[PDB]
């Protein structure tokens, strides 16, 4: 009973490998920023730059997940992801740098901790109810 | 009423997962994939001759 | 003969399907591509880890 | 039951793809954008093969039309391979399933008996005016 | 390193490719009749146990190279000329280009081994259901380990000749 929702489920599944490993990067990026002349400098800008460039393709794949499940009616899901694209909307997010730090060696490194282990923690429960979905939909053939 | 015809119900006949590969036969599959490798190896050999 | 039916009258409209190919007779190449797309992120993971 | 018998119908617009379902168009074009993302995952873990790049690439690759640059590594690579294996079988069917249509026509009549034709309603029947077959619906 | 891999996948792609042919369990097919390149043999009916040859009568050529089946007989040849080649750059060292003869046989083996296979399948249908057996599947295994051993044959002699 292959279906066009299987399929994005499917697919949504082997991108959901892509989008674990992004917020893990950013994990251990925190973790070294974390613990610390010109030498120091250079390592924050080298971190600054990999997080802003991995910002991005974190939210564009997450807002093909949502286009995906939009065109394809699965609204039980789509509702799920909803509110995560509305914080990838820097919701919360201020408006001072285009990066996300300027060290910034302070409680907004913690609140990037958190927000990061809370995001990984989405991340890995919504990829296990992809495989369920799935799952669910071909096995029930 | 009247006399009148009774044939077995055509069920749907759902094709195979993998009907693509039907208008080839199994054979013609396999020797595909052994003549690439055959190919491969061949090209490569002759490439190479110092 | 209809309303004590055993067999019922399941999809007793007509039901006449389309000649043009369903989803359901091409699915073995699209299993294939997915598949190769998360051996592709399995392989392109394993070149990471191992530099 | 008495309608006119079912001839071929001017053939509309956007007839070119009837021969392949709805399901199976919109497979192919998120697959393509499936592929191309994932492409470009592989490309920037380990080359341009940007996102816009690698779009091209995918497009091309679809279309027949030659490929502008290849992948070098081996993850960029089965990535190729395997959207090369799938454009072919989607191509072949897509000319085959489009020869079958116009090689042998089937003419479907568009009511079949009177309980659908009282659910479709699209179709306006009537009778004649005062009757055996006119009192016999009041 | 390299010199012994290519030994021991010498002889034993030839080990595989004298036992595809001279046993008898290629084809399964109907009583069921486990079949054979040179022996068709019977199960399961009014006889069993010892059996009987096989009948082989311009598809003449197809045949008469079917029943000869000289190819897989060449494929055997060759597999064991590339290991004595093998085995004779040990010694009498740095000749350069005995290895490359072996880099050479143990690829026409593989070619030789194809076409046994292409003419095998074409006459063997000459409906029924069959079934391919494990000689059928020593002789594919064969093939691999031909072709994989010819690569690194090459590979040994480009090093060699670019050491001098
Ligand atoms: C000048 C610019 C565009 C051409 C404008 C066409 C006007 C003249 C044609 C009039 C016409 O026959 O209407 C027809 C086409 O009407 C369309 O809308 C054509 C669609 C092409 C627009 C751009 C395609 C995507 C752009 C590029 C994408 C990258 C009616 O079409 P319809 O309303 O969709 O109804 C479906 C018809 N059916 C019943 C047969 C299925
Ligand atoms: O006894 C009757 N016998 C009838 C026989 C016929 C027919 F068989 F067709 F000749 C018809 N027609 C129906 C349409 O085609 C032309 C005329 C009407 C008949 N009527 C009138 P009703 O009551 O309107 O059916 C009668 O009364
Ligand atoms: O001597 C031999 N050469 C061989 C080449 C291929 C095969 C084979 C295998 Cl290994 C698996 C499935 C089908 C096969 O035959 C095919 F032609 F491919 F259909 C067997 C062979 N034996
Ligand atoms: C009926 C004749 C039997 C011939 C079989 C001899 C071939 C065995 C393998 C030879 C390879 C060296
Ligand atoms: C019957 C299954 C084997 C088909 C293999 C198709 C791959 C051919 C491309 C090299
Ligand atoms: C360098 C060894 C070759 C391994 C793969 C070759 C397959 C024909």
């Amino acid at each position: 009973a292959f279906t066009f929702a299987a399929f994005c489920y499917m697919l949504t599944l082997v991108l959901c490998a892509s989008l674990i490993f992004f917020v893990i990067w950013h994990i251990i990026a925190f973790d070294e920023l974390r613990t610390d002349a010109r030498e120091r400098l250079k390592n924050i800008e080298r971190i600054c730059c990999l997080l802003r460039k991995l910002v991005v393709p974190e939210y564009s794949i997450h807002g093909l997940f949502c286009l995906m499940f939009l065109c394809a009616a699965e609204w039980v899901t789509l509702g799920l992801n909803i509110p995560l694209l509305f914080t990838h909307l820097w919701r919360y997010f201020h408006r001072p740098a285009d990066g996300s730090e300027s060290i910034m060696n302070a409680d907004i490194l913690n609140y990037c901790q958190k927000e990061s282990w809370c995001k990984l923690a989405f991340y890995l429960l919504s990829f296990f109810y992809y495989l369920y979905s799935m799952v669910y939909t071909l096995v029930s053939f | 009423l009247g006399i009148s015809i009774m044939i077995k119900k055509p069920q749907k006949s759902k094709p195979g997962v993998f009907s693509f590969l039907d208008p080839l036969a199994y054979e013609i599959w396999m020797c595909i994939v052994f003549a690439y490798i055959g190919v491969s190896v061949v090209l490569f050999l002759v490439s190479r001759f110092s | 003969w209809y309303d004590k039916g055993e067999c019922g009258a399941a999809a007793a409209a007509s039901k006449d399907k389309t000649s043009a190919l369903s989803l359901s007779n091409v699915a073995g190449v699209f299993y294939i591509l997915a598949g190769g797309l998360g051996l592709a992120m399995a392989v392109a993971l394993i070149e990471f880890c191992y530099k | 039951i008495m309608i006119k018998k079912p001839q071929k119908s001017k053939p509309g617009v956007f007839s070119f793809l009837d021969p392949l379902a709805y399901e199976i168009w919109m497979c192919i074009v998120f697959a393509y954008i499936g592929v191309s993302v994932v492409l470009f995952l592989v490309s920037r873990f380990s080359n341009e093969f940007g996102i816009f790049n690698s779009l091209w690439f995918s497009l091309g690759a679809f279309m027949r039309q030659g490929c502008d640059i290849s992948p070098r590594s081996l993850s960029g690579r089965i990535v190729g391979g395997v959207w090369w294996f799938f454009t072919l079988i989607i191509i072949s069917s897509y000319t085959a399933n489009l020869a079958a249509f116009l090689t042998v026509e089937r003419m479907v009549s568009p009511i079949e008996s009177a309980e659908d034709l009282s659910k479709q309603t699209e179709i306006a029947y009537g009778t004649l005016d005062s009757g055996s077959t006119k009192e016999f619906f009041r | 390193v390299q010199v012994l891999l290519t030994t021991i996948g010498a002889f034993s792609a030839f080990g595989l490719m004298t036992i595809a042919i001279s046993t008898d369990y290629w084809l399964y097919t109907r009583g069921l009749t486990h079949s054979g390149l040179w022996r068709i043999c019977c199960l399961e009916g009014l006889k069993r146990g010892v059996c009987v040859k096989i009948n082989h009568f311009a598809e003449y050529l197809l045949r008469v190279v079917r029943a000869s089946s000289i190819f897989p007989i060449l494929s055997a040849i060759l597999l064991l000329l590339g290991g004595v080649c093998v085995a004779a750059s040990r010694v009498y060292k740095s000749k350069r280009n005995i290895i490359l003869g072996a880099g050479i046989l143990f690829v026409a083996a593989g070619l030789s081994n194809i076409i046994g296979v292409i003419v095998y399948i074409s006459a063997n249908a000459g409906k029924n259901h069959y079934s391919y057996g494990w000689s059928f599947y020593f002789g594919g295994l064969s093939f691999i380990l031909a072709e994989v051993i010819g690569v690194l044959a090459v590979n040994i002699y480009i090093e060699r000749s670019r050491e001098a």
